[PDB]
């Protein structure tokens, strides 16, 4: 949902306090994605053990 | 652009390809023109 995927560029065009609007984006879905993907390797771990 | 005597008006207006070339916007700052100023797209002191 972010403006841009790239970090350098939200910083390097957007102000300040626009950039961490954005950043605040990116976080949040790259902080999901890797929750789901830890999620996913303990129920892959339980089916090894 | 800017210091253009008569722009071209709105109901037909002439866009001004600019390509090829340097740039410099710290003259801006340097030398306070524009009344209003913003960047929706960027911010307004990233231009340079």
């Amino acid at each position: 949902g972010a403006i841009s995927s790239v970090l350098n560029d939200i910083l390097s065009r957007l102000d300040p306090p626009e950039a961490e609007v954005q950043i605040d984006r990116l976080i949040t879905g790259r902080l999901q994605s890797l929750q789901t993907y830890v999620t996913q390797q303990l129920i892959r771990a339980a089916e090894i053990r | 652009v800017f210091n253009a005597t008569r722009f071209a008006s709105v109901y037909a207006w002439n866009r001004k390809r600019i390509s090829n070339c340097v740039a410099d916007y710290s003259v801006l700052y340097n030398s306070a023109s524009f009344s209003t100023f913003k960047c929706y797209g960027v911010s307004p002191t990233k231009l340079n």
